[PDB]
RNA sequence: UUUUU
RNA sequence: UUUUU
RNA sequence: UUUUU
RNA sequence: UUUUU
RNA sequence: UUUUU
């Protein structure tokens, strides 16, 4: 004999003597958690930060994945406040070609790690194999002085706590 | 052999406390002022 | 059997349904580390200082 | 949270199930860094005291 | 690992024997790695461990009697003991058999 | 980020 | 919630 | 009783 | 796993 | 029950 979790019998609102309020369909009711947060932006967010960025640099192409991806690992090896000013900067060979800094940060429309959240598992992987190949470490820890070569991979400004963490 | 080598490095190690962390950057002794001067 | 470390199927930004916006491309891209701080000066104005200096 | 006392058995056996399947955790145990897996069930804003508690 | 084939009947053995040799904890990072001929072909690590409901032990319970026979025949032929076992310098070889992180006590089990 | 004579 | 250069 | 973002 | 001058 | 690198 088999049934289900959830019984109507269990005690429950009783608005009305007869109507309940939480309908018994949550058994299929499953969405991914963090999704649901106040610490991670919108979908919408997202998007017009994507689409008013392009304009502002008159791109209109396809080069926006390397951009985006010079943004990160920069974003990495120095702070991320709102009090920047200056450059950024990726290297293609040997050169330094940089960029401007101000509209990425004055149209990010809530505070920018407030977006930056995204960005959890891409750059772990990244690390992981540049730690794997060589002895790797980032610039936040360094200016914070950890011993254990080993957790690398939890040193960064955005990183998004989940349920799936180890308890070190 | 096997259990000489325990010993030798049991030996060796003892009052080293690992102390992950080293020291932080941050320093804050006063905050900042942000105030003027006049004659 | 062997295969690659990221795969598409790894979870990633979804602005669009369809396009993903950091391309893999990144199994090589490899940059000296040290290059691309901000305490550092950049190649330019390294540049400069040994020009700028030998005039005077 | 005056009113929202009376939600105690429902979101209880919600986290109780999604822990079933998969390693679950709210954010308000997270932030306070929990070890034992197994207190889950007792992570809540509003949770209402009962003489049906274990001592734990 | 976007593989879709049965070579995973493969890529899950050549898990357990480094599942051996080495300790099974959440706190462990790198990579992991079977072998062929005589390279190092390696692997990612993360995805075993974070997409494990419970922990990870608690699901490699199943695999009892597997490596019982594995390190049994390997015994056979050469003087083997595991990784686990040397770490805390048994003296009887003939105890390999219960040199696990991972083992299932059963009613079966002889009382030494 | 600056501030180490 | 913000505040980590 | 309130005060747990 | 690290930590053996 | 967890905690065995």
């Amino acid at each position: 004999p088999r049934l289900q979790k959830i019984t109507k019998k269990m005690n429950l609102p009783t608005v009305g003597g007869k109507i309940i309020l939480s309908l018994d369909h949550l058994l299929e009711y499953k969405p991914n958690q963090v999704d649901l947060f106040n610490t991670r932006a919108t979908k919408t967010q997202f998007e017009s930060w994507y689409s008013a960025v392009k304009v502002e640099y008159d791109l209109n192409d396809e080069q926006m994945g390397v951009i985006m991806n010079g943004f990160m690992v920069w974003c990495i090896d120095n702070g991320t406040s709102p009090d920047v000013n200056g450059v950024w900067v990726m290297m293609d060979g040997e050169e330094q070609v940089e960029y401007p800094l101000k509209p990425i940060v004055e149209n990010a429309k809530p505070t920018l790690r407030q977006i930056m959240h995204h960005f959890s598992d891409a750059a772990e992987a990244y690390i992981e194999m540049r730690n794997s190949e060589s002895p790797y470490m980032p610039r936040y820890g360094l200016l914070r002085n950890l011993r254990d070569r080993e957790l690398a991979r939890y040193a960064f400004d955005f990183y998004e706590v989940t349920s799936k963490t180890p308890n070190r | 052999a096997r259990e000489a080598i325990a010993q030798m490095k049991a030996a060796a190690l003892a009052g080293i406390n690992s102390r992950l962390f080293g020291l932080d950057g941050n320093i804050s002794t006063n905050s900042e002022n942000t105030e003027r001067h006049t004659a």
